[PDB]
């Protein structure tokens, strides 16, 4: 099976499905866009104002502030490991979506997109693909959505336009 | 232009995705990641200690194989939470897809044994902004754009699951 790919020049429509919708930055210096809302359930949640969302390929996981994912964790009813977070692998498919409000759309990853289901069962722990990242200034404090994120949806880079690309991506 | 490169990725366990990039003449092959967080093309240097364990497990670049080579030696530092990253600039071609590319870069000689001795790759290649670049170096896609042959000032990503 394919791992990946990256497309310099263009992109490649076997592996979408739709068209894209795209958002400018906020600033040119930068792959980095405004974020209008993280939601839990269908109730926004997090960032309710505003926040700043680094779009970044070279990261595992989408990353927040140790603000912002405490209370995204405690919503989920997640426990604090010394380097994740996890829950009890058997209510790990009880688990609700995550949406995130990026130009005028929702952008909503699932239970599956989002836990490492590694077993079922009610004696073991899983892992949930989103962990504590402070950045700092000027590119910090901000929301990171690395590999989780790009793994959902397929992504454009188009520098001409100063603007990054969505689509849903097809596997 | 007309043409559009693409580069195949290892999915290693939904945690890494890197592809193959060769340095030089002949080119010695790497395995990166393609990085938008970051600006800076990163590779290890044969001038790394075997004893830095991030890089007895790696690929090492070797300038003494390639004649191509422009010397330069600038130094120049990154620091990472865990410790700092360190080498000094080379120049080589670098070849990205069907793209040849001129293209300054760092050799690293010192880096932490973590996290960077769980990598399954070996180095980085920036996709970012000159304002990000260390050392104001000119990333790979401000030079792949300035040569005139991509159909359009874009690229792409798709990642697998497993
Ligand atoms: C899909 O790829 C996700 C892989 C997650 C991952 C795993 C191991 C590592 Cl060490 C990293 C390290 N990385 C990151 O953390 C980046 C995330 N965005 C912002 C910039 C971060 C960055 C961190 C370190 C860094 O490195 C300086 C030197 O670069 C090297 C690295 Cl990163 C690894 C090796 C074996 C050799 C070299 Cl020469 C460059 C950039 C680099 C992008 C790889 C990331
Ligand atoms: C290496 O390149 C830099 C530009 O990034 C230049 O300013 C510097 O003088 C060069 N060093 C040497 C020794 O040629």
């Amino acid at each position: 099976s394919l791992g990946g790919q990256i497309v310099l020049g263009g992109s490649d429509p076997q592996h979408y499905e739709g068209n894209f919708h795209y958002i400018n930055l906020i600033k040119t210096g930068v792959w980095q866009i405004q974020m209008k809302g993280v939601s839990v359930g269908s109730s926004t949640l997090l960032c309710e104002d505003g926040c700043l969302a680094l779009v970044d390929t070279g990261a595992s996981y989408i990353s927040g502030s140790t603000s912002s994912i405490e209370k995204l964790m405690e919503a989920l009813g997640a426990k604090k490991r010394l380097f994740d977070y996890v829950v009890k692998c058997n209510e790990g498919p009880t688990l609700p979506d995550i949406s995130f409000h990026l130009g005028g759309k929702e952008y909503t990853l699932t239970s599956a997109d989002y836990v490492f289901q590694e077993s079922y069962s009610s004696k073991k722990l899983c892992t949930l693909a989103i962990h504590a990242m402070d950045i700092p200034p000027p590119t910090g404090p901000t929301w990171a959505l690395g590999a989780t994120f790009i793994r959902k949806f397929y992504t454009e880079f188009d520098r001409r336009n100063n603007r990054i690309g969505f689509a849903l991506a097809r596997h | 232009g007309n043409t559009t490169s693409s580069v195949i990725l290892t999915n290693y366990m939904d945690t890494q995705y890197y592809g193959e990039i060769g340095i030089g003449t002949p080119p010695q092959t790497f395995k990166v990641v393609f990085d938008t967080g970051s600006s800076n093309v990163w590779v290890p240097s044969s001038k790394c200690s075997r004893l830095y364990t991030a890089c007895v497990y790696h690929k090492l670049f070797d300038a003494s194989d390639s004649s191509s080579y422009k010397h330069n030696g600038t130094e120049l530092t990154l620091r990472y939470s865990t410790g700092t990253v360190s080498g000094f600039l080379s120049q080589d071609i670098i070849t990205v897809g069907g793209i040849t590319v001129t293209q300054m870069f760092g050799e690293v000689t010192e880096m932490p044994a973590l996290p960077f001795m769980l990598a399954e790759f070996d180095g980085v290649v920036g996709m970012g902004f000159i304002e990000q670049a260390i050392g104001r170096v000119t990333p790979i896609f401000d030079n792949i754009i300035s040569q005139g042959v991509l159909k359009e000032d874009v690229f792409s990503f798709y990642y697998n699951r497993d």
